[PDB]
């Protein structure tokens, strides 16, 4: 159930000794290595053409966060603070009060995108699928505070990417 | 109890109880308690004067043969007067087993270094100097190994806070990365999560 | 006072200072250390920049998030100034050019732009304005710099009646043009002077002292409308000053007199390039101008600043110019220069 | 004017020369070094963009701070950045280098590498994928493309 | 309990009520434990909560549109083990794991109820009682529970002085303390005096007493006019509740003269009622015939 | 989406925007909550 | 009250070890100013070392001053071997920190600190 | 349903807009205050009241496992409709 | 149930060993080629 | 150039992991372990999962254990590609680096399909695994393992027979067996030095006593025998992936003790007890019985161990992390004596040192 | 004898690395935590 790597006693007959001396003088394994390199010279390379092509992904991908909505216009977030409770980086800050129709909604929903570790506990802790971690990963910014999303940027990302996040959750929610 | 509950290994429990009685009745000078956990692991709680004479037994004895030092660990507990709980974990490759040797100290009592028995601890208890402040006499290069060079204090003591007492920022005045008192932009929000209902009745502590 | 501008915290980086500063000319030498010293109190600093944004990059590590706001501005543009200073409560003016260019003379930089900034800061409701003039600025000087800067001094004083005018005497530092000018005439031919430079008297003031003076001028309500004269504690001749410069850097030193026959013409001999000028005739007329003594004005003693002299920081400045053979030297090797 | 067009084309040439052959330095710290090596790997392939490693800080342009910035390597990072010739750029890769990350409240973590060096392009993630890092590098090229160095010099 | 369900039917939906602007009532969540009724009958003594219905439709309600307004009517927010009775000012605003529980003292009445101000990120969220056997057993009045949001309106924040017109405007502490001490240094005798309020601790009172003893001014007064005739305040036994609050549980006859202890000191009335209930106390009230 | 079109809503954007960094359309963070402590405003009448 | 010592039996040998550590730092300070090419003087450095020694001047516990000797030897070994940098030596000279309030009136003015 | 302050700044659905003398509008000078313009309280008013004929109605937000957890609403109040606790929809017993 | 499972007949066997094809001539053949090249060059 | 003293100063990446674990609950403190050894993510998840499940006195379902072993061997392929290719990169052969990172890119696509993120999955949780395999994943894992053995073959064609490689690894850092046991070496550092020890064979965890594989044992204890041991562990990992894809059992992927693993979101929105358990697992978390375990597994670097002390509450009281690279980098001081500057780089290559878990 | 006599006050304020500002201006509070009246445990 175990094997001995490098426990080969080489043969000491004049045929194999002449073969190893020919390997030493005439460099057989060097030509073998150069031949393997030459065999990779004549292949199709695996360089995809970004940004006109895109790297392959899955519908489970963890990218930019967003707050979704029902198919009636109402925002899903009912201010229940599970997403900031299970947040391992404590990137989420939630401050809530009843709004003008008495419904339990947030007033501050901040996800610090530089504390956030993109592990997706908030998309699985949210009982109403309000916060989701959508498809976008090309949201690099030139300044640090543009990576401190408030509620407004997350609702705008939800309105931006809803046409994709709805199909991804539609394809994926049977596993969850 | 068939799908989800862990299968109990009574063989390991009986063999570790026999070997715990063995190590107890050989060394009554240093071995204080011998316990076997419910998940079949052995713990030999000893006195800090027996760091070398216990381990040198377990490194050498023909029915111990714990040749490997897997992990040396200190656990700080503030409510005890001997607050540091230094934990030796030993692996015997021939007897296919592990033992745990648990000693104790406060901040000022030195614990004897075990580099003469296992050289592997040459960093580990050295780390216990850096992370806890437990001094290990007769150690060759005992100095800090994980913290920064200008770090005053010992981090993994539980009276040391989560964020430190200094932060580093670059400063263009003196053209230098300097240390200033920390002011967190967001406070570390501590969550009082301990539910007041008794989760495990078999671990109940009897009252005063 | 407004609830967001109430000073909080222990005065560190993430504290709130109660200071909203608009630092014009912040991408130079004084604005560098001024944004550095304001950002460690947590002051919301508006930085108007004219240059490339890359040249402003070294201002970004000087504060917390959102405590430095960069924005474009032009000097002949009232709209940019009113767009930049309307939310502040102190406007510091550090706009200066040691040399005139094709698009800006000294009249644009010292008379037009400070009067525009002070006029807008009056007519937009700013409580504190701070202007920076030179100590030798006079109406009838032989240099264009000091004449235009004294005229701009009088204009800023008369159009904003509480403008804290500050007179630093001669500032030395790391990115200066005072010790870096005296040390970077070494391989040109022998440090030219007039009558061996023993005829003009200076007192150099240190830049951290000037910056702490600007901070204490922002803090002090008693410092409204004054005309401060920031000077160093020790007065020097120019000759033994340049002795001390070439004696800290451990350099050869053979000065020579270059008279007024041809040492104003080495300007038009030595700025034939249109680039950043090494010398000019205004630099010649200002280095060979003595520092006037104005004891009646309040100085660094009258804002709670201990003035740090030359000898404790000249090694920090001029370690850059030693070749290799005395980089492992000390401050206890060079004898300090003679005061006057 | 005419010379305005001359310095405009000169800015176009030198900004193209600087954004077309950015040379990153071999600087990784943590998990993001693996994904930066994936951004060098034959799928996403930085080297097609003229983006090739030089280990010396003297001969590099962009410093991808890929990992976590502790206290013990803050002056090392500052001296490495100071030993890069101007123009030099900084891409902050990953959440720990951006704003403290998963170890933001720790006792020995510098909360973001913008406290130490000036940072141009923040690439968020934990780790950002090699495609996202490549997006940050191409956004850095779009940032270098709209520089106006000689135009501002002619207009100063 | 078990970790999953066997129920596959349609649940019940119990109608909400309206019992006041303090106790938000969502009766779907009730479990019919009847702590409402036992509290409102035995301790609060109001007798306005009951069970209407028989079987699974047994609704803990009032059967009328009555507004349950007692002096202790918020304490059903404490002892309801489910979320059927919530605190309407505290409703939707916080969540208990993040609350920093800081132990403190009520000042709204003279009972001095041991409380916990539980906060969140440096802002007061709610006020709970502490279980303390001699004072406030585990109850508080409604003023104690719901007066935290008067603590965040119309607050004084900055020093304010009269300008040349006679209007109060903001100023620093140097200017304000200079303009107070410049008048203070020109006073002596009874030319300076002090009125104390209702919510001021002993440290500030003794600080201002020593300050006016630097001037030799003994005229320092309170809002509440206690008679200084006789022993006055000299012996302590003529202005205290000399027995205890717990000593009400040892008495048999309690005389109340001119007071309304329901509203002046509500948990003292709750202790009087507990002695009335369990000890068969006799109470006589010389004063107005109040409920 | 030419074969399986996405499901339409009233709130999804009719104009997808690219990354708006560096432009005047760049995101600015701010507090989305109102003022907590109501400060006392003095009556502006004379006090006699 | 009978506990195991570290290196010193009583206060006399502990004072001897503190004294030899101060000897080592007094010898060390000119080398630290020289090879790190600092901007400080030997007078200023030795007065700061005097301040660092007098910061712990209230201890009569022999084990505590033994551990202070050992940690001073660690600082010394991190200074002789160039393991500290310029910044780790200049962290003792708190130069970038603003001057903190000391009296009652300024601490009253700036915040709620006792 | 966004309205505009007298200062010149948009109003969120929370109700936050800065003062005229608050300095923190200077972060919006030269940039834009990214607010949402699909207000949820104005989009939930366009939903008609669902006329149902039961006494206890079961609302789950639609979709089955993609909505909120399924709750039960009593509808015996005829003056007030039965508002769902999560989704903001509302029902009515038609008799 | 519909779940990620292996197919009906399982999977095919997977090679996990070394395969170095033993190419090239013998030693005598390589020295014969080299010495013949020497002799032709010399002639 | 003859090196007389190697002092490896560490702590340049010490980010205080095992103090931050003491303030965060068990689900919250899982993704720290992905970030310790950042090429052996799910193996560290598996070690912490076995520690928490040993304290909780529960066990995973069978399908979750087979998924853990399958992705543990995919992670072993990741770590040994990283080890071989960076040990060749630190010498100068930078070509099989670029060859094998296409295969490692495909395995990160497998992680991106099975969990969503490419490196730090947060997948292997205490109670089994978090999410069941997507449809069509095992077909791609079979189509990957059908092609990866040729990649191992051509890598061994390049570097094993090459004399320039053998001159850099034959007599470099010989480790004697008794001093290997003395210095706390574990895993490959033992097995290259002739010591027969593999924690999947001797102290077996979840289903390694059902899959059949071989243990590569060296003969001289140099860099070269450990190179051959890593190549052969890639061979045996292909063997174990074949045996796991042929023997994947149906069923669930979490433990059905719903007080430990969260319920399905389909029944979280339908049942009451499932919503209460979802709420209290994602806000408080689950309580753990009080006690101290040291669960140690065979990460591809060696013994990766968690000494977890649980006070009874839903947060760990102590979580000590034993890394293999810590004791290996301790043994660096003996291993580099008698060699030069260009051999210390090869010794740091043959001990696969990821400093995130060396520093914690 | 290997045991020394220490009758001095057991003080480690110079060994925990804590600055002086967080020793002589901080008020530690030892208390049994009161029961949350929402709950019965
Ligand atoms: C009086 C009249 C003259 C005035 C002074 C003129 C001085 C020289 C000017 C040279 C050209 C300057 C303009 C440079 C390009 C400006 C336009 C531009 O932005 O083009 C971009 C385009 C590539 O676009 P990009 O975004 O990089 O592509 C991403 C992939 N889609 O880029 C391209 O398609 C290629 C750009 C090539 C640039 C020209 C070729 C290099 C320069 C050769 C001459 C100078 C060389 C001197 C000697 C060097 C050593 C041989
Ligand atoms: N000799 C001295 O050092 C002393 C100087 N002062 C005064 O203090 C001030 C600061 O001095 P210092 O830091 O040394 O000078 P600098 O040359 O170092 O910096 C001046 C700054 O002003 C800006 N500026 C100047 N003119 C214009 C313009 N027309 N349009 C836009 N920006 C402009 C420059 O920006 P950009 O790069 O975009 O042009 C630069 O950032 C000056 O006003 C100076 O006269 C006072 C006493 C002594
Ligand atoms: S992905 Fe993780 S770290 Fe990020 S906000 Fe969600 S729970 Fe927090
Ligand atoms: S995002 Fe979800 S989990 Fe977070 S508070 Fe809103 S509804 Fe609750
Ligand atoms: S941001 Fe996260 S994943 Fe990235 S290097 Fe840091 S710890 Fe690793
Ligand atoms: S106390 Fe709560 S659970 Fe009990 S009867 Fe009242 S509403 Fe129902
Ligand atoms: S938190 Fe308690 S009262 Fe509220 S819905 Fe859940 S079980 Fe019912
Ligand atoms: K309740
Ligand atoms: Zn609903």
């Amino acid at each position: 159930t175990y094997k001995y790597v490098n426990l080969r006693e080489p043969s000491m007959d004049m045929k194999s000794v002449t073969d190893r001396a020919a390997q030493t003088l005439l460099w057989t394994e060097l030509i073998r290595g150069l031949g393997m390199t030459l065999s990779y010279l004549f292949r199709e390379p695996a360089t995809i053409n970004y940004p006109f092509e895109k790297g392959p992904l899955s519908p489970r991908f963890r990218g930019e966060h967003a707050l979704r909505r029902y198919p009636s216009g109402e925002e899903r977030c009912i201010a229940c603070k599970l997403c900031e409770a299970v947040c391992p980086a404590q990137a989420i800050t939630i401050e809530a009060e009843p709004r003008a129709d008495g419904s339990r909604r947030t007033t501050r929903y901040d996800i610090d995108m530089t504390k956030c570790i993109y592990c997706g506990f908030c998309q699985e802790a949210c009982p109403v699928d309000a916060i989701v971690e959508g498809p976008n990963f090309e949201f690099s910014t030139e300044t640090h505070e543009e990576l401190l999303y408030n509620k407004e940027k997350l609702l705008n990302n939800g309105d931006k990417w809803e046409a994709e996040i709805a199909a991804n959750i539609q394809a994926d929610y049977l596993y969850r | 109890t068939r799908p989800t509950v862990r299968p109990r290994n009574d063989v390991a429990h009986k063999q570790l109880s026999a070997f715990g009685e063995y190590v107890a009745e050989i060394l009554p000078k240093y071995v204080q308690q011998v316990q076997v956990s419910c998940f079949s692991e052995l713990e030999i709680c000893i006195h800090p004067d027996g760091v070398i004479p216990v381990l040198t037994f377990l490194r050498d004895h023909s029915n111990a043969q714990f040749k490997s030092l897997a992990d040396l660990t200190a656990v700080d507990i503030p409510t005890r007067q001997n607050r540091f709980e230094i934990v030796y974990n030993l692996l015997s490759l021939r007897f296919n087993s592990r033992i745990r040797v648990k000693t104790y100290t406060d901040e000022l009592t030195p614990v004897e270094s075990s580099v003469s028995v296992y050289k592997a601890a040459n960093w580990y208890e050295r780390e216990i100097w850096d992370m806890f402040g437990v001094f290990f006499a007769n150690h060759p290069d005992l100095r800090r190994i994980l913290t920064d060079y200008g770090f005053e204090g010992h981090p993994f003591r539980k009276d040391f806070p989560l964020s430190g007492y200094v932060e580093l920022r670059y400063d263009d005045e003196v053209k230098r990365v300097v240390a200033e008192p920390v002011e967190l932009a967001q406070e570390f929000r501590k969550f009082d999560l301990n539910s007041p209902w008794e989760a495990f009745p078999a671990y109940r502590q009897p009252p005063e | 006072l407004h609830h967001a501008v109430i000073p909080h915290g222990k005065g560190g980086r993430s504290s709130v200072s109660g200071i909203v500063a608009t630092v014009f000319g912040a991408t130079g030498f004084l604005g560098r250390y001024l944004v550095n010293h304001l950002g460690r109190m947590g002051s919301q600093v508006i930085v108007p920049y004219r240059c490339e944004p890359y040249d402003t990059m070294h201002l970004r590590p000087m504060g917390d998030l959102g405590q430095i706001i960069f924005m474009d501005w032009n000097g002949r543009d009232k709209d940019s100034i009113r767009r930049a200073v309307e939310h502040s409560n102190v406007v510091i003016n550090l706009v200066g050019r040691e040399w005139e260019t094709k698009n800006f003379d000294f009249e644009d930089v010292f008379v037009k732009i400070p009067q525009a900034i002070a006029q807008v800061s009056k007519e937009a409701g700013v409580e504190k304005f701070i202007h920076i003039s030179h100590l030798n600025a006079d109406i009838k000087s032989s240099s264009k710099y000091l004449r235009n800067k004294a005229v701009g001094e009088k204009e800023v004083r008369e159009t904003f009646p509480e403008a804290t005018i500050i007179k630093p005497a001669d500032i030395f530092g790391r990115e200066d043009r005072f010790l870096n000018y005296f040390a970077n005439i070494r391989w040109f031919g022998g440090v030219p002077l007039i009558s061996l430079g023993k005829k003009t008297v200076k007192q150099p003031v240190y830049i951290v002292d000037v910056t702490k003076g600007i901070i204490n001028a922002i803090k002090d309500p008693d410092a409204r409308g004054k005309t401060f004269a920031f000077v160093g504690p020790n007065r020097y001749l120019l000759f033994d000053l340049v002795q001390y410069v070439f004696a800290v850097a451990h350099r050869p030193f053979l000065p020579y007199p270059m008279p007024h026959f041809a040492y104003r013409w080495i300007g038009r001999l030595f700025e034939i390039s249109p680039f950043e000028p090494w010398t000019t005739r205004d630099k010649v007329e200002r280095i060979h101008t003595t520092d006037r003594t104005l004891p009646h004005l309040p100085g660094l003693e009258d804002l709670g600043v201990q003035a740090t002299p030359l000898e404790l920081k000249a090694i920090e400045v001029l370690r850059r110019h030693r070749t290799y053979r005395w980089l492992s030297s000390e401050i206890e090797d060079v004898q300090p220069a003679k005061t006057v | 004017s005419r010379g305005e067009y001359v310095v405009a084309k000169l800015d176009d040439l030198i900004n193209w020369a600087r954004r077309s052959s950015l040379w990153p330095m071999t600087f990784g710290l943590a998990c993001c070094a693996v994904e930066m090596m994936h951004m060098a790997a034959p799928r996403y392939d930085m080297d097609r963009f003229g983006v090739v490693f030089r280990a010396s800080p003297r001969q590099s342009d962009v410093m991808i701070v890929a990992g976590t910035l502790t206290n013990k390597m803050a002056p090392a990072l500052r001296k490495v950045y100071d030993q890069m010739p101007e123009p030099r750029y900084v891409v902050s890769m990953g959440s720990c280098a951006n704003g403290g990350g998963y170890y933001h409240y720790s006792y020995s973590v510098v909360r973001g590498c913008d406290r130490i060096v000036p940072v141009d392009i923040y690439v968020p993630g934990c780790p950002p994928t090699a495609e996202a890092l490549l997006y940050g590098i191409l956004q850095l090229q779009k940032k270098i493309k709209r520089e106006k160095r000689l135009r501002i010099w002619y207009r100063r | 309990g078990s970790d999953r369900s066997r129920f596959l039917e349609g649940k019940r939906a119990v109608e909400d009520k309206n019992i006041g602007p303090l106790v938000k009532t969502i009766m779907t969540r009730c479990i019919q434990c009847t702590r409402c009724i036992r509290f409102a009958s035995e301790i609060a003594g109001v007798d306005d909560l009951g069970t209407t219905g028989r079987g699974n439709d047994m609704q803990v309600g009032t059967y009328i549109e009555k507004m349950f307004m007692s002096e202790l009517s918020g304490n059903i927010i404490d002892i309801c083990p489910v979320g059927a009775l919530t605190s309407k000012p505290y409703a939707f605003t916080a969540r208990p794991w993040e609350t920093r529980k800081t132990e403190s003292i009520d000042v709204m009445d003279a009972v001095g109820s041991n409380i916990v101000v539980s906060t969140r990120t440096g802002e007061v969220m709610r006020i709970l009682p502490r279980m303390h056997e001699d004072i406030n057993e585990e109850w508080i009045s409604d003023k104690t529970r719901f007066a935290y949001d008067g603590l965040k309106r119309q607050r004084l924040t900055e020093p304010m002085v009269r300008n040349e017109k006679g209007l109060l405007t903001h100023t620093t502490w140097e200017d304000a303390l200079s303009r107070v001490a410049g008048m203070l240094q020109s006073c002596q005798g009874n030319d300076v005096a002090a009125i104390a309020g209702g919510l001021v601790d002993a440290e500030a009172l003794i600080a201002l007493k020593d300050l006016l003893n630097r001037v030799d001014s003994d005229t320092l007064c309170t809002e509440e006019v206690f008679p200084t005739a006789g022993a006055g305040t000299d012996l302590r036994s003529n202005y205290l509740l000399n027995t205890t609050i717990a000593g009400v549980e040892e008495a048999d006859v309690v005389l109340l003269v001119g007071t309304n202890p329901r509203f002046e000191a509500p948990l003292f009335n709750a202790r009087i009622r507990k002695s009335w209930l369990h000890n068969d106390l006799k109470v006589a009230l010389i004063g107005s015939p109040v409920d | 989406p030419t074969v399986k079109p996405p499901t339409a809503r009233k709130f999804i954007w009719t104009n997808h925007k690219f990354n708006l960094s560096g432009t005047p359309q760049q995101y600015v963070p701010y507090s989305t909550t109102r003022k907590k402590i109501q400060e006392w405003v003095p009556p502006s009448t004379p006090y006699k | 009250t009978s506990v195991k010592p570290i290196f010193s039996r009583d206060m006399n040998e502990a004072k001897r070890r503190v004294r030899e550590l101060y000897r080592a730092w007094y010898r060390e300070v000119p080398n630290t100013v020289h090879l790190f090419q600092l901007d400080i003087s030997v007078k200023q450095g030795r007065d700061k070392v005097r301040e660092m020694f007098k910061k712990n001047a209230h201890v009569t516990d022999p084990r505590v001053v033994d551990l202070l000797v050992i940690k001073g030897k660690m600082e010394l070994e991190e200074t002789i071997n160039v393991w500290k940098q310029r910044t780790h030596v200049m962290r003792f000279f708190h130069e970038t920190e603003a001057p903190r309030p000391k009296d009652f009136l300024s601490k009253f003015y700036v915040g709620h600190d006792p | 349903g966004v309205r505009t302050s007298p200062t010149g700044e948009k109003v969120t659905h929370t109700g936050q807009v800065y003062d005229d003398e608050d300095y923190r509008r200077v972060r919006f000078v030269g940039r834009q205050k990214e607010v949402n313009e699909n207000f949820a309280i104005d989009l939930i008013a366009e939903q008609p009241v669902s006329q149902v004929g039961s006494r206890v109605i079961s609302c789950d937000g639609g979709g089955g496992a993609l909505g909120h957890p399924r709750v039960y609403i009593n509808l015996d109040k005829e003056t007030k409709t039965g508002t769902c606790g999560y989704c903001g929809l509302q029902f009515r017993q038609q008799h | 149930v519909k779940q990620d499972m292996p197919p009906v007949g399982g999977y095919g066997p997977i090679d996990y060993k070394r395969n170095l094809p033993r190419r090239g001539l013998s030693g005598y053949s390589m020295f014969a080629v080299g010495i013949g090249a020497l002799l032709f060059g010399y002639w | 150039e003859m090196v007389r003293k190697c002092d490896p100063h560490i702590g340049l990446l010490h980010r205080g992991t095992e103090k931050l674990i003491e303030y965060k609950t068990y689900l919250q403190a899982l993704p720290y372990f992905d970030r310790l050894d950042y090429v052996s993510m799910m193996c560290n998840e598996q070690a912490y999962s076995l520690a928490v499940e040993k304290l909780l006195n529960i066990q995973p379902p069978p399908r979750a254990q087979w998924i853990r072993v399958l992705f543990g061997e995919i992670t072993r392929l990741l770590n040994h590609i990283m080890a071989v290719t960076t040990h060749a990169l630190d010498i100068g052969a930078m070509t099989p680096f670029f060859w094998m990172f296409e295969e490692r890119e495909k395995m990160f696509e497998f992680y991106e399909r099975v969990s969503g993120a490419r490196m730090h999955a947060a997948y292997v949780r205490p109670g089994g695994v978090h999410q069941d395999l997507p449809l069509g994943l095992m077909d791609d894992i079979y189509e990957f393992s059908k092609n990866f053995s040729l990649r191992i073959d051509e890598l061994e064609e390049m570097l094993t027979n090459n004399r320039i490689w053998r001159n850099r690894t034959v007599d470099i850092g010989v480790v004697t067996a008794e001093d290997a046991l003395n210095y706390g070496f574990s895993g490959v550092m033992l097995r290259g030095s002739g010591i027969q020890w593999d924690l999947r064979k001797t102290q077996p965890y979840d289903v390694y006593d059902q899959v059949e594989f071989d243990v590569p044992i060296g003969s001289r204890g140099d860099c070269y025998d450990r190179y051959l041991c890593r190549v052969e562990e890639m061979r045996q990992s292909i063997r174990i992936i074949s045996q796991c894809l042929n023997k994947m059992p149906p069923g669930e992927i979490k433990v059905d003790d719903a007080k430990v693993s969260p319920p399905k979101r389909a029944e979280m929105k339908t049942s009451m007890e499932s919503l209460i358990h979802h709420f209290k697992l994602y806000t408080e978390g689950y309580q753990v019985p009080p006690g101290a375990t040291y669960t140690a597994i065979e990460a591809p670097k060696g013994e990766f161990g968690v000494y977890l002390v649980s006070d009874g509450s839903s947060r760990p009281y102590r979580c000590k992390i034993k890394a293999p690279g810590f004791a290996h980098l301790a043994g660096l001081d003996k291993m580099s004596k008698g060699h030069m500057l260009a051999d210390v780089v090869a010794i740091i290559g043959t001990q696969d040192i990821v400093f995130g878990e060396v520093d914690r | 004898t290997q045991l020394i006599t220490v009758d001095e006050k057991l003080d480690i304020t110079t060994l925990t690395g804590v600055p002086e500002e967080h020793i002589k201006t901080r008020k530690a509070r030892i208390f049994v935590p009161a029961r949350n009246n929402m709950q019965s445990g």
